[PDB]
């Protein structure tokens, strides 16, 4: 017992989004940005969805950061850009991809080169 | 090592991080702009191998301070008694429509040194659709270059100026003007054998390099082969010429910028552009691919009755200049200069408040992504100049920032192509930037920034210190 | 703040008296309203019957105050079910978005005078729950609070405070002397 | 008379009324009885002189005067 | 080119719109107790305006309004009319002012001449003195410098106190925008509660004037005039121009009492309704009298001779003077609203949809008035 | 007058007499702390010490701040960057 | 681009369609209960409207399965208004009330910020 379906759906309706947040938000395909004071990488393989900034304003009554976008703090974590794109055709969202990943950096690091003759690579300090 | 402007503010789980671009330098470099609660903390360095290489300038980092002070709020006309006061955005939009209709078809306007991209176009569609065909970037160039890319763009990559085997610079510092630039010609000094001439002033590169002189005329021995490095430029492997915007804006410029490009075309190898200019202003490139008649004379001598300026701080045009009467209407930021002059200082979201496109000088677009809001009330520009011309009456066709990129589309197909570079064909004396103190203050957020001010105060500090104990021995 | 007065000083300070008004008023027909006020305000405070309003843990310790050890029977504090016949509704717990109409409702079909108190972070601000889908944030957003009691399960002491101190706001009500001055 | 409530209690003598200690303030000397303690204040609230809040920090982004 | 005042950039226009959010404007809505004083209050709270309040009486008549605003946006001010000094602490840090200090009765206190004339002009002339931008009055519609009587003698002192007011606060405040509604319907009012009180009524008949057919009335809703106070509180071209805040189509009090009674299922033959002469009846003026004198505070039903000569006098534009669709809010129709109000009034149906009223044109009026 | 509205406190702020936002003092009382840290930091003598390197608890070992170690070769007065006590090398 | 998927409540689209009209025709009957048991101030012909409003609003769709999850969807509505478990606040959720419309021009929407 099975039917015959286009494999692209648009689950728009069925989900609780209203229509002023599906029709006017850019939801960015990225990858995290690496924090540059840390040599770790392992917060920046996964792939991740998240939207626009909206306005944030200062409270009237106390010093506090206020917004009435809901989802600011939302980022949809995925391990390939396809899937997020599947994603984003499947909830009805309108999407851009930030950038595609660095392919590969081929790099060689000899410890020879610091001590070189005739050479500009050689270091003045150790 | 700490960040001293950065000192107790916040910590990196308390952080949101938002990638964007740094338009300070002449790079395009991208960086991390970490807001917490509507506020910009510090600017980090974003990790691209093409662009930047996870270094940034001080002048790209030290910015954010200047993204508090002397900010751009409210609304300012300037009153008959003769100073401006804060209108609100309705009445000061009626007063430049009404300014507007007074010129009566005679306007023009001024790109800035830190304008958007899609601010550029949306001030160019609202000058065509009434009537003005005149259009000005404040940082000059050569008459005909506008027609073919390679003019005016770093046409070889700045992930291949770390191969090049010989270069040359034509009256330029690199080192204040682009620094990243400078950390990839100090890598292919380091790791290949490299031999670089400079001609102008005397410069320090941080690294040896042969001065021929300050005359102008040696680069034509330079295309003559009689002179010693033509032999070691001809030799190269790789072989690059880089000639600053500044000798480009003289009045010798586009002859220098015909002589060493028939020496591109006596030097090329495959996969290989050498000819390259560096131009420090973000906007000039974009204003340039939109089709901007670089130049603020040209604009001086069509007499404006309202002459329009985006984000212009440089000062080239004055009172003097200008007529009698000449409704300046500055929609920028801070407005250190050129708002001082203005009769309807509009305000404006900077780069870190703002969604928009930025072309670096190589030619790759790049876009920036909205941090923080803007103080105030404050509005992007292309919508300020989008609910002007639906004041004036003639509207702008974009509604949205979709069809704002649409219509890039159709003016330029590589424009919207965000981190791809698309590289061209054939391009067919004295430095401003010199020393530190110089590269301190170049742009608007940089002046009104108080770190930079007490750079150039501690560095000047130094010099009267060293000064006064090399002349005690005396 | 003001420093409390020292017994130094504070010998020196006459007693304070029953009524928060005083007895030096002018008119005699003042006088006999604002004395009329006074036994008005003592019998609402002799006897404020809460209602019988537990959403959540907060109400725990709410029968708590039932309980022997802290005994809120000698402080004319008596549980009532149904709303017509109570004073007070003490909202012990945690509104939600499905709880709304149900305490509006309730709120409304209580008679007049109608003394509020918020009970627990949850009542309150939000609380634990402010971020949550279907958590109102605060029941003051729709039932307007006397008092605003302030720990997350309240201690008894705590709870019997926020109903002292009601019994001190029903104690300054002020309504014959405003009537004389309407 | 009839104004008392919970909070008329000072500091020094909350733990010997709570039971967390056993030591009066006139046997024991573990107070710090420094310089900077304020004294003893009931709860404001109701009155007219309550506590209300208001942000601490100034004005991040300073405006720029058409004057000087 | 409208200047701003302060530019403080901690104080100028915030947010999307709702609760959280700052529209720029500090209200100190004078009388915010009463009747439309609970819409206006709920209105501004739900766009993000930061209210003062000032009240008279006790607090557990104002501390319902503590829901319409957000944390921080709701004060609360204990002042007299007749003490100058608290109405200038009340007003010393605000931008728009809104005046709905009125009272139909007169009070052993407070006459007419000291809440309409002295009072609404001291409030104007001390938000003048504290620097108040904008200023929003409520008047009647239909004053005049010297209205005569129609059926009750000693009437129209309530229309007259509101010209002389009006004219006072425009002597005083000259930017100061005056809205005049002709009678204001809803839930909690004193239109539909006093045609729904059995106070009113005279033994399940109503008298009316002229049996009501003479007299037209444009009645108005509540949130329209709410909406009105703040759309001229926005907008800074409403000042010193006077509004006519009437309702869409003009109807006759004959029909506007039938279409009640049959909204209320006193149309049944077993109710024994009947609409009867009021000038016949010398009564019913005699218990309206009695019920001034023996009630302490305010009469039961608003059974004042006031409202009896507001309920004798018809409503009455005036060409050239702009309505509330020139402040841009859509007028609620009356058959849409009433129904919902008059729901819980309806009589209990004895053991044994209504039709809509006949609106009035300009022309039957002229030929009604021939 | 009322005193407690223009008195600035610790942080450098003070709302000012065209603000908005002094409407809500004007029946509560604006909190300002008349104990400020810099005067009582600034009031306490700094520690001499003759020893090149010291360490500064705050106070008793469990109910202090974290143990710092200070060198004092340079001329001048050292500041722990916990409590704020200043130590000096004669 | 063809998948063979489990049907949900449906096995063709006009199968769908027709069982779409079943929970209009069972919307359109509880129209004037609804009306009578609440107390609501919307009328009868006002509900049919805001009822012919919502599947205007959801003609766009043509999946079968997007379809038929929303006629599940508008049945459970249908259920819960049918016997009375939502409120008059809950009915009159259709309707947006107590929101101010916002503007569609570009003018507005500079001054108002948006
Ligand atoms: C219109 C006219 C007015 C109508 C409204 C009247 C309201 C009265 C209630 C009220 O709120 O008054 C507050 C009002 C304000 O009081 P206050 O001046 O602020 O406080 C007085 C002290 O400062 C503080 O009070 P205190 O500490 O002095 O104690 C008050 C009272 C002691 O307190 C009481 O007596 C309270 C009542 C206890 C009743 C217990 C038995 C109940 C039996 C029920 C059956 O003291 C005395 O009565 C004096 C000592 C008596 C010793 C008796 C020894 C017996 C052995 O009280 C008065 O004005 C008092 C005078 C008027 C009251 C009536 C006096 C005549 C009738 C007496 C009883 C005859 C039988
Ligand atoms: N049918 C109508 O509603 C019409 C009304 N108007 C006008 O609209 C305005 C508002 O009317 P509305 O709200 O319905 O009437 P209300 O009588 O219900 O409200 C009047 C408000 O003013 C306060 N108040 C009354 N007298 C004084 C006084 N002496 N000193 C201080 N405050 C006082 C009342 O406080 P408290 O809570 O103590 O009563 C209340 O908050 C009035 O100016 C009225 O003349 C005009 C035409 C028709
Ligand atoms: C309170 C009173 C009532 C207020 C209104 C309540 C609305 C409740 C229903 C809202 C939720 C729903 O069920 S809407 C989803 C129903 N599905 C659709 O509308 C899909 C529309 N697609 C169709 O093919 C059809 O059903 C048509 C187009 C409606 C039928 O086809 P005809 O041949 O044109
Ligand atoms: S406030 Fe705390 S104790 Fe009370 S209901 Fe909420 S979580 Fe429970
Ligand atoms: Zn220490």
């Amino acid at each position: 017992g099975k039917i015959t379906v286009p494999t692209a759906v648009n689950l728009s309706p069925i989900s609780g989004v209203p229509e002023e947040h599906i029709r006017e938000r850019r939801v960015r395909i990225h990858i995290p940005p690496k924090n540059a004071m840390q040599s770790g990488t392992d917060n920046v393989n996964t792939w991740q969805i998240e939207f626009d900034n909206r306005e944030r304003w200062e409270n009237p009554l106390m010093g506090w950061a206020s917004s009435g976008d809901p989802l600011s703090n939302m980022n949809v974590q995925f391990g390939s850009p396809e899937e997020a794109i599947t994603f984003c055709e499947r909830n009805g969202w309108r999407w851009y991809v930030d950038g595609a990943a660095k392919p590969k950096k081929e790099r060689v690091k000899n410890y020879g080169i610091n001590f070189a003759w005739n050479k500009r690579t050689r270091v003045s300090t150790k | 090592l700490t960040n001293k402007p950065y000192s107790f503010v916040a910590r990196p789980w308390e952080i949101r991080k938002v990638s964007s671009i740094d338009v300070l330098d002449a790079v395009g470099s991208n960086i991390v702009v970490s807001t917490r609660t509507n506020e910009v903390l510090r600017i980090l360095p974003r990790e691209n191998e093409d662009v930047n290489e996870e270094w940034l300038a001080d002048k790209s980092r030290f910015a954010c301070d200047g993204l508090k002070r002397q900010r751009l709020v409210a609304p300012m006309v300037r009153m008959p008694n003769g100073e401006l006061q804060a209108v609100e955005w309705e009445g000061a939009l009626i007063a430049v429509a009404k300014a507007i209709k007074a010129a009566g078809g005679q306007i023009a306007g001024i790109s800035g040194q830190l304008a958007d991209l899609e601010a550029q176009v949306a001030l160019k569609d609202l000058l065509n659709r009434l009537g003005s065909e005149v259009v000005a970037t404040e940082q000059g160039f050569i008459a005909g270059g506008t027609d073919n890319r390679a003019n005016y763009l770093l046409n070889s990559t700045i992930a291949g100026l770390e191969e090049a085997d010989a270069v040359l610079l034509v009256g330029t510092n690199p080192r204040y003007e682009a620094p990243l630039v400078n950390t990839r010609l100090r890598k292919a000094y380091v790791h290949n054998e490299l031999q670089i001439a400079s001609i102008g002033p005397k410069i320090d590169l941080s690294y040896d390099h042969e001065n021929l002189g300050a005359d102008a005329a040696l680069v034509k021995d330079v295309c003559s082969g009689a002179h010693a490095f033509s032999k070691v430029l001809e030799g190269a492997k790789k072989p690059a010429i880089i000639i600053g915007a500044d000798l480009l804006e003289r009045a010798d410029g586009a002859a220098i910028h015909a002589t060493v490009a028939e020496y591109c075309k006596k030097l090329k190898k495959p996969n290989w552009n050498p000819f390259n200019v560096l131009q420090t202003n973000a906007a000039q490139v974009g204003a340039l691919d939109v089709g901007y008649k670089a130049g603020a004379q040209t604009a001086v001598k069509a007499q404006p009755k309202v002459l329009f300026l985006l984000n212009a701080d440089a000062g080239k045009v004055t009172r003097e200049q200008l007529p009698k009467d000449c409704f300046v209407v500055y929609i920028g930021s801070h407005g250190d200069n050129g708002a001082s002059i203005a009769d309807a200082v509009l305000p404006g979201a900077a780069y870190t408040e703002k969604q928009g496109i930025y072309v670096n000088t190589e030619g790759r677009p790049q876009q920036t992504l909205p941090g923080v809001s803007p103080p105030g009330m404050a509005r992007e520009d292309w919508k300020i100049l989008r609910a002007l011309s639906e004041v004036v009456g003639k509207p702008l066709p974009y509604d949205n920032l979709d069809e704002l990129r649409n219509r890039l589309e159709d003016v330029a197909p590589h424009l919207t192509r965000l981190g791809q570079l698309e590289p061209a064909g054939d391009a067919g004396i004295d430095i401003k930037l010199k020393e530190l103190r110089d590269y301190f203050m170049t742009d608007a957020i940089s002046r009104a920034s108080p770190t930079m001010a007490k750079c150039i105060s501690a560095v000047n500090k130094q010099q009267r210190e060293n000064e006064a104990k090399q002349s005690v021995a005396i | 703040q003001q420093t409390l007065p020292v017994a130094e000083v504070a010998q020196n300070l006459p007693k304070k008296g029953y009524s928060p008004f005083g007895t030096k008023q002018s008119s005699v027909a003042e006088w006999s309203l604002a004395r009329l006020d006074d036994l008005l305000n003592w019998g609402r405070k002799g006897s404020i019957w809460p209602l019988t309003f537990g959403l959540a843990c907060c109400a725990v310790e709410m029968m708590h105050i039932a309980a022997p050890r802290y005994d809120m029977d000698r402080y004319g504090v008596v549980f009532r079910a149904s709303p017509r016949q109570a004073d007070v509704i003490i909202v012990a717990g945690t509104l939600t978005n499905k709880m709304a109409p149900a305490l509006r409702k309730v709120y409304d079909q209580m008679p007049e005078p109608r003394w509020v108190i918020s009970m627990g972070s949850c009542a309150n601000g939000g609380g634990y729950y402010h971020y949550s889908y279907s958590v109102v944030r605060g029941c003051d957003r729709i039932i307007p609070v006397d008092i605003y009691v302030p720990g997350c399960p309240p201690t008894a002491e705590a709870l019997m405070y926020g109903v002292l101190q009601l019994q001190k706001k029903v104690k300054r009500m002020k309504t014959l002397q405003m009537w004389y001055r309407k | 008379n009839m104004d008392y409530d919970g909070s008329m209690i000072p500091a020094e003598w909350y733990g010997w009324m709570h039971y967390k200690t056993d030591l009066p303030p006139i046997r024991d000397g573990c107070r710090p009885k420094y310089k900077w303690i304020a004294d003893h204040s009931e709860n404001l609230s109701g009155t007219k002189e309550a506590y209300y809040p208001y942000s601490t920090t100034p004005n991040k982004v300073e405006a720029w005067e058409p004057k000087a | 080119p409208r200047p701003l005042k302060t530019t403080n950039p901690a104080a100028m226009k915030r947010g999307t719109g709702g609760r959280s959010s700052f529209n720029g404007i500090v209200a100190t809505v004078f009388g915010a107790t009463g009747f439309v004083g609970r819409y206006v209050c709920n209105k501004l709270g739900k766009s993000g305006t930061q209210m003062i309040l000032p009240y008279r009486g006790d607090d557990s008549d104002v501390i319902r309004l503590k829901v319409t605003g957000d944390l921080g946006q709701v004060l609360f001010h204990f002042y007299n009319l007749e003490d100058p000094a608290s109405i200038r602490d009340a007003v010393k840090h605000s931008n728009v002012v809104i005046n709905l200090v009125g009272r139909d009765f007169e009070t052993k206190n407070f006459k007419f001449k000291d809440v309409h004339v002295n009072g609404a002009e001291r409030i104007a002339r001390i938000a003048r003195e504290a620097g108040v931008e904008r200023l929003i009055h409520l008047s009647s519609l239909n004053v005049e410098a010297n209205p005569k009587d129609l059926y009750v003698k000693g009437g129209s002192e309530w229309l007259k106190s509101k010209y002389e007011g009006e004219l006072r606060v425009r002597d005083a405040f000259p930017n100061a925008t005056i809205i005049r509604p002709a009678d204001i319907y809803g839930s909690e009012d004193r239109f539909l509660r006093y045609y729904a009180h059995i106070w009113r009524r005279q033994f399940r008949s109503m008298p009316l004037w002229h049996k009501g057919e003479k007299t037209v009335k444009q009645p108005v809703y509540v949130s329209d005039v709410a909406q009105a106070i703040i759309n001229a509180a926005k907008d800074p071209d409403s000042a010193g121009r006077i509004y006519q805040a009437v309702g869409p189509k003009r109807y006759q009090l004959s029909e506007l009492v039938d279409w009640f009674h049959r909204l209320m299922r006193k149309d049944q033959k077993r109710w024994g309704y009947m609409r009867y002469d009021m000038r016949w009846d010398p009564t019913f003026l005699l218990k309206a009298k009695l019920n001034s004198f023996i009630c302490p505070g305010t009469p039961i039903g608003g059974l004042h001779p006031a409202r009896i000569e507001r309920e004798a006098v018809t409503d009455k534009v005036l060409t050239g003077v702009p309505t509330l669709e020139d402040l841009g809010v859509t007028l609620t129709t009356m058959e849409q609203q009433v129904p919902w109000e008059l729901r819980p009034y309806r009589a209990a149906l004895y053991y044994d949809t209504p039709s809509p009223p006949k609106c009035i044109e300009a022309r039957d009026e002229l030929r009604l008035f021939a | 007058c009322r005193g407690d509205i223009e008195k600035v406190t610790h942080t450098g702020q003070v709302f000012d007499k065209e603000d908005y936002r002094n409407a809500r003092f004007v029946n509560a009382k604006r909190y300002v702390n008349e104990n400020w840290g810099i005067k009582l930091i600034e009031e306490v003598p700094p520690k001499e010490c003759t020893e090149r390197v010291v360490f500064c608890d705050g106070g008793d070992g469990p109910l202090g701040h974290p143990k710092v170690y200070i060198n004092l070769d340079k001329p001048g007065n050292h500041i722990c960057g916990y409590c704020g006590l200043r130590f000096v090398k004669k | 681009a063809v998948q063979q998927v489990r049907p949900i409540l449906s096995v063709d689209r006009e199968e769908a369609r027709k069982r779409a009209l079943n929970l209009y025709k069972a919307w359109y009957r509880q129209i004037p209960y609804i009306v009578m048991d609440y107390d609501i101030p919307m009328t009868v012909e006002q509900c049919r409207d805001k009822l012919r409003e919502e599947f205007v609003k959801h003609r766009n769709v043509t999946d079968i399965r997007v379809i038929d999850m929303l006629v599940i969807k508008g049945q459970m509505e249908l259920k819960e208004s049918v016997e009375i478990w939502k409120q008059k606040g809950h009915i009159m959720r259709y309707w947006k009330e107590s929101q101010d419309p916002k503007p569609t021009d570009f003018l507005s929407k500079f001054i108002q910020g948006v």
